């Protein structure tokens, strides 16, 4: 056979190009551990070394014992060793579906909220043209009675003690 | 591998005690008559050996 362990991968390429290195360093790993499963890979084949089941008849005066061994090999076959882990790897792969689909819920929020900021930035009236009651009408920051006051309006001449 | 060994032993020693035995009996095979028949062969053989010069 050989097909799903000695010739068969997972596209690395495209895994790459999304993990943000110091966040996702497992991936490091999952390279590499994987890589051991390879490794073991290349060797561990089906049939390793067929049995020349003549050169033991000619080697032996009785080949009763010989075709009787060839027969309990052919009578013998080993299947697929059973499997526990497939249920919890659906789990896994539903609940990442749950999660990526509520971030790409808030990304798509996200994404809606820069755009109406980017076009209510583009839609304001230019500071050359602006007076200083447009400018406080588009960034209602202001200056009221009941704020912290200063005769220098600024971002640090109250509190900060 | 195991069987191999095993027959090939069992062969081995069935050889070795088979000359051993065959050693033992020809030296137990003589007998004075067969003798002089065998030294009147080897005296045959000596005089067919003298005719060919």
């Amino acid at each position: 056979a050989s097909k799903r362990i000695a010739r068969s991968s997972i596209d690395w390429a495209k895994m790459a190009e999304s993990v943000p290195e110091s966040q996702k360093a497992m991936y490091n790993q999952f390279k590499a551990k994987s890589d051991g499963y390879i490794r073991k890979a290349l060797s561990y084949p089906e049939q390793p070394s067929p049995i020349n089941w003549e050169h033991y008849r000619k080697s032996l005066t009785n080949p009763a014992m010989v075709d009787a061994f060839k027969k309990q090999y052919e009578a013998l076959k080993v299947p697929y060793p059973e499997d526990k882990v497939s249920s919890q790897i659906d789990a896994q792969e539903a609940e990442a579906k749950k999660e990526i689909t509520k971030f790409i819920q808030e990304s798509r929020g996200r994404i809606e909220n820069y755009k109406a900021e980017l076009g209510k930035l583009g839609q304001m009236i230019p500071f050359e043209h602006m007076t200083l009651e447009d400018f406080f009408e588009a960034f209602p920051e202001k200056v009221l009675n009941p704020d912290p006051p200063s005769p220098n309006v600024k971002k640090k001449p109250f509190k900060n003690n | 591998d195991y069987h191999l060994e095993t027959e090939r032993a069992q062969r081995q020693i069935k050889q070795k005690n088979m000359v051993d035995w065959i050693v033992r009996n020809v030296m137990k095979s003589i007998t004075p008559e067969q003798e002089r028949l065998m030294l009147s062969k080897c005296i045959s053989d000596l005089k067919a050996m003298s005719i060919k010069a």
